């Protein structure tokens, strides 16, 4: 499973560019696709979404109409055309995989990412931006929401991501309790429906990174660093 | 030698029958006479899952009691979300003639088979996102009539040929094979402990097998005609059967004989499916006539009727939770009753 | 001259005795029988249901025709204006549904295998709606056009064209092709029943609708002969009276459905 | 040879089926009744649960 | 969110409809017959421990799926329930045989089945050439198996094939009658039998199947439309 992006580089606000990504090793047609930008020295921001079959499209308010997302299932390619850039657009852009059905794990895979250089929403707040820590001891990452995420259907739409330095974010827990595929038992999630927790019992040397909370009633948290 | 050996077999059969006579000090009706009848059971179609193109020949609930797989003769397994009726998957089968389907207790896999004589295992949770054939368990010499998962690695199947087999999915080999029937083995039911399973056949006999040892432990022969359905009482000590002779029988493993028989002389259609409710007090059954009758398991009378299908009812299943009932039919609709 | 009126009364007596019960009872019975198996309905059942609705309304209005009850509702202008258009749309729907049933029978029997992609239950219901809309248009549009501009010459020319000539032409062509297919099939490989039923429905349509339209044409080229007008209106209603007979319980399939309905319900 | 071997295997199976012990039918019916009465309250189909409990409607 | 699941369900429904279009346009046929008959070569003649063998062939731009049952147990009481509502059953018998009584019993069981009571049978009296040289041989006296043949004459309504002996025509039409009198006894107009004399190599076998399926579908629609 690979998502490799193309494009990026230098742009002046008077120019335009098209971001592209190629899907390898999985049924690209079945997956809805997300674009998420990692602004420099900042947390993640959701950019755009296009559903499976291209039947639904959403954009961030800052980008609504400013960029247009496209998709070609036969060629397994996702495009994000950038009509009018401005300074806020400088960031590394990740193509994020997601599939939606009962028991699925959206945002399971993130592309390698490409960097672009340029000359109401549910606000998510995390307890603290950083925490000194050493491997082996337990720790709890906490965040709060602008409003309760516990939907009427009976499940809480909260996701926990770990962006290891120099790597794309990894999905740790989806829907506030379910560990993603391949996630070791060290991690665990819990919450009251408006305040949420992520516990790592036996921190390994590889668990160093920024932990991002997200809601999917899209907004990411400011990110909590575990300074090993 | 043959005559002497057959006479010895008849002697042992007479011994078994005499033991059953001795154990038959009373009938279930005598014991249960003092109990309070369930009354008129009434259920309404809460959901009608449509989308299949042809006869729905099988269905099975997931252990989560929400997702249910469903096989159709057009060559599709559709995993339905019963709560919302959403189609979670639509698996295109290689052989259109599918007679059975199973849902793994963990929900990772579904199985299916039929006239192709091959039980295909499907993985629902591959990294690729789609559903792919994990294994093709071949080795039967007749159509696959039923299949049930013991766990994600062991699946027990019955065949149109005389045999019933237990498979290992990692290797695709038969861990053990079961013989003893003479006609087609028509249905399987897996005991709650998963150590025992009972199978009915066209020879109108129901046999109890042990998966670990691979031998038949005891046999039941209370049906005049072939057996189309079989189900375990939730306690795991008794099991019901349905036959072409249009009457159900209730057998007890420890009593080694029939305890009760459900019939209504105006019913002449054969029985296609059987299933107990979570408490075991109700014994639902599907009939070649386009409706299902809810029998009271302890007082053998029709507690209710589920008449909502335009054609033969082919499959029936009560959720492991027990909240609802699901019935498929040859009219290509699944209706959830509650 | 009194015999000229007594003869109309006698024909009305015969009609109400024999034709009216067939029409009304058969139509309501078809409607209930099919709507009770709404989930079992084949494509022809949609057309039968809608033709039954139209014929039931027409045969009901035939009771207004019987005993000449114009003298009890013609005095009310708006009620008469609405109800005349209601009768017009109902008979337009009946004739258009007969034409559509003929054409769809041709599709199902002559092009049976190839055109399976066209015959669908959704298509059946869509065509039902389209036929109803077309009848409503063919009634209102001429009526409102006449009311804007100023029974009229051109409007009744449209009535005769879309009521007998075009519908009869389509019906005859489709059923002739069906008869060719049926005779060939029987020749190479009880099917006489279908042939007789087809030649019966076509002839019933012709005999019932030709008289009224010919009378309209005569009065269009030339209240002058109210007796003859009464006979032709009675024949127009006789079309709907005989439709449930020739179409539904003169054939075996609807009889099987009826037996199922009575024995189960 | 093959036929007599089949008959001998059948005789062995019948001997095994005779060896197994059995209990009175009254006791078996008693256990079925006791299980039904113990778990009746836990069967939503037996006793219609209110619409709130029922997740379908 | 569940709305994405509903979108996935609708996409699956679209695919199911696209499959339904193919399903309805195709005519399914069940191929039955004794082993001595040439059904195995008839399928191989189509010019377009497993069980169902599926043969796809097309005539005049209409698709056919012919299912040969292959490996099963001897009796078909149960699995033939699946083959309900097929377009037709192509029962193939060896006329040169005596297996003829076994084939007659087999056709009696198929015809009088409680589930196949609406399935017309395209009866193939295969191997007419072998029957011809078996009749001309004279040694194989069909009478000793079928004493009724000693007192049978070809009917007035029969037409002989160009260049045929009277005896061969008499015998073949006697077998035809021996099947037709089984067909007529119990079929109350719901299903029909279509006898044919064929050699497995005939290119006309597919044409005959096409014409019979045409007639069967004609009758099905005629009964559907209440004309019979």
């Amino acid at each position: 499973v690979q998502l490799v992006e193309s494009g990026g580089g230098l742009v002046q606000p008077g120019g335009s560019r098209k971001l592209s990504c190629s899907a390898s090793g999985f049924a690209f047609s079945s997956f809805g696709m997300h674009w998420v930008r990692q602004a420099p020295e900042k947390g993640l921001e959701w950019v755009a979404y296009i559903s499976s079959g291209s039947g639904t499209i959403y954009y961030a308010d800052t980008v609504k109409g400013r960029f247009t997302i496209s998709r070609d299932d036969p060629k397994n390619t996702l495009f994000l055309q950038m009509t009018s850039l401005r300074s806020e657009d400088t960031a590394m852009y990740y193509c994020v995989r997601s599939i939606y059905y009962y028991g699925s794990s959206p945002f399971d895979f993130w592309g390698q990412g490409t960097t672009l250089t340029v000359s109401s929403d549910i606000v998510m707040t995390q307890a603290t931006s950083s925490v000194p820590v050493t491997p082996g001891e337990s720790v709890s990452i906490s965040c709060r929401s602008s409003k309760s995420l516990l939907h009427s259907n009976g499940n809480t739409y909260l996701y926990w991501f770990l962006q290891r330095p120099g790597q794309s974010p990894q999905l740790l827990i989806y829907r506030m309790s379910n560990l993603a595929s391949g996630v070791p038992d060290r991690f665990s999630g819990s919450g009251s429906g408006t305040a949420f927790t992520l516990t790592i019992s036996r921190l390994e040397a590889e668990d160093v990174g920024v932990y991002y909370c997200m809601q999917h009633l899209l907004t990411f948290g400011a990110g909590t660093k575990l300074e090993l | 030698e043959l005559d002497q050996l057959r006479q010895e077999a008849e002697q042992l059969k007479n011994q078994i029958r005499d033991a059953r006579k001795a154990c038959a000090d009373a009938t279930l009706s005598q014991i249960t006479n003092n109990i309070d009848p369930v009354g008129r059971i009434q259920m309404r179609t809460r959901r009608t899952l449509r989308g299949h193109l042809a006869k729905i020949y099988a269905m099975h609930w997931g252990t989560d009691s929400r997702l249910l797989v469903s096989a159709s003769q057009d060559g599709k397994l559709i995993i339905w979300d019963s709560y919302t009726t959403n189609k979670v998957h639509a698996i295109p089968l290689r052989s259109s003639w599918v007679m059975t389907c199973a849902y793994a207790p963990s929900g990772n896999y579904v199985a299916c088979g039929g006239l192709d004589n091959i039980c295909s295992i499907y993985n629902l949770k591959t990294r690729e996102g789609n559903v792919r054939v994990s294994r093709e368990l071949a080795g039967h010499t007749g159509y696959l009539s039923c299949c049930r998962f013991l766990d994600d690695n062991q699946i027990v199947t019955s065949s149109g040929d005389t045999t019933c087999a237990l498979w290992d999915i990692e290797t695709g080999q038969q861990t053990t094979t079961f013989t003893g029937h003479t006609g087609d083995v028509m249905s399987l039911s897996l005991a709650p402990d998963t150590r025992l399973f009972v199978s009915g056949a066209c020879d109108a006999s129901a046999k109890l097998w042990d998966v670990r040892e691979g031998m038949c432990r005891q046999t039941f022969t209370g049906h005049e005609s072939d057996i189309n359905a079989i189900c375990f009482f939730p306690n795991g000590n008794a099991f019901a059967t349905g036959s072409d002779d249009a009457t159900c029988r209730l057998f007890d493993l420890r009593a080694d004989q029939e305890l009760m028989t459900y019939s209504h002389d105006n019913i002449i259609c054969g029985i296609t499916s059987v299933s107990f409710s979570k408490s075991g007090r109700l014994l639902l059954a599907g009939y070649d006539d386009f409706n299902c009758n809810v029998w009271d398991a302890l007082k053998a009378d029709r507690a209710g009727v589920l008449a909502g299908h335009d054609n033969r009812v082919s499959c029936l299943g009560v959720t492991d939770d027990g909240m609802a009932v699901a019935t498929g039919s040859w009219d290509s609709f699944l209706k959830i009753w509650n | 001259e009194h015999q000229q009126y007594v003869i109309g009364l006698f024909l009305s007596c015969l009609y109400t005795i024999f034709l009216f019960p067939i029409g009304f009872v058969g139509n309501i019975l078809i409607l209930v029988v099919n709507i009770s198996f709404r989930e079992k309905m084949t494509i022809p059942d949609l057309y039968f249901i809608n033709l039954a609705v139209a014929d039931l309304i027409l045969v009901a209005d035939s009771l207004i025709e019987v005993f000449n009850l114009h003298e009890r509702y013609y005095d009310i202008a708006v009620l008469c204006t609405f109800m005349s258009l209601f009768l017009q749309v109902n008979m337009y729907s009946s004739v258009f549904f007969l034409t559509w049933m003929s054409f769809d029978r041709y599709i199902a029997l002559a092009r049976a295998m190839r055109c399976s992609l066209f015959r669908t239950k959704h298509h059946a219901r869509l065509s039902c709606g389209l036929i109803w809309m077309a009848s409503v248009s063919a009634t209102l549009v001429p009526f409102t056009a006449v009311h804007l501009q100023h029974d009229v010459r051109e409007v009744q020319w449209l009535e005769v064209t879309l009521g007998f000539i075009v519908p009869f032409a389509i019906i005859g062509l489709c059923y002739s092709l069906i008869v060719r297919v049926l005779v060939r099939a029987h020749r190479h490989r009880r099917r006489q029943k279908a042939l007789r039923m087809i030649l019966a429905v076509v002839l019933v349509f012709f005999v019932c609708w030709l008289p009224e339209n010919v009378f309209i044409s005569v009065h269009l080229l030339q209240h002058a002969h109210p007796l003859t007008g009464h006979i032709v209106n009675l024949a127009a209603f006789s079309n709907s009276c005989l439709n449930p007979l020739i179409y539904s319980f003169l054939g075996e399939t609807f009889r099987d459905k009826l037996r199922l309905y009575i024995e189960q319900k | 040879t093959a036929s007599i071997a089949q008959a001998r295997k059948l005789v062995e199976q019948l001997k095994m089926e005779a060896n197994i012990d059995r209990i009175k039918v009254s006791k078996a019916a008693a256990d079925l009744m006791a299980y039904c009465e113990a778990h009746a309250k836990e069967d939503p189909l037996l006793t219609p649960v209110p619409a709130s409990e029922n997740p379908f409607r | 969110e569940d709305k994405a699941a509903v979108e996935r369900s609708k996409m699956i429904e679209k695919q199911l409809q696209k499959d339904k279009q193919v399903y309805r346009r195709t005519l399914r046929l069940l191929l039955l017959g004794a082993d001595n008959s040439g059904k195995s070569t008839i399928v191989k003649q189509m010019r377009i421990t497993s069980g169902i063998f599926e043969t796809k062939f097309q005539v005049d731009k209409v698709n056919f799926h012919m299912f040969d049952v292959g490996a099963q147990r001897d009796e078909r009481r149960k699995w033939i329930q699946c083959f309900n509502d097929v377009t037709a059953i192509i029962f193939v018998v060896d006329s040169s045989d005596n297996r003829l009584q076994e084939a007659l019993n087999d056709f009696d069981s198929i015809w009088n089945n409680r589930w196949l009571r609406t399935i017309s049978v395209i009866l193939f009296l295969n191997k007419q050439d072998l029957l011809a040289e078996k009749v001309l041989a004279g040694k194989s006296k069909i009478e000793d198996y079928f004493p009724e043949f000693a007192r049978y004459t070809t009917p007035e309504d029969a037409t002989p094939e160009p260049g045929e002996d009277p005896r061969v025509t008499r015998a073949k039409y006697f077998i035809r009658k021996e099947f037709v009198d089984i067909s007529t006894a119990s079929g109350d107009g719901r299903h029909i039998c279509y006898p044919h004399f064929t050699c497995a190599v005939d290119t006309e076998n597919a044409r005959r199947i096409f014409n019979d399926c045409k007639d069967i579908i004609l009758q099905m629609n005629l009964r559907e439309y209440n004309l019979v």
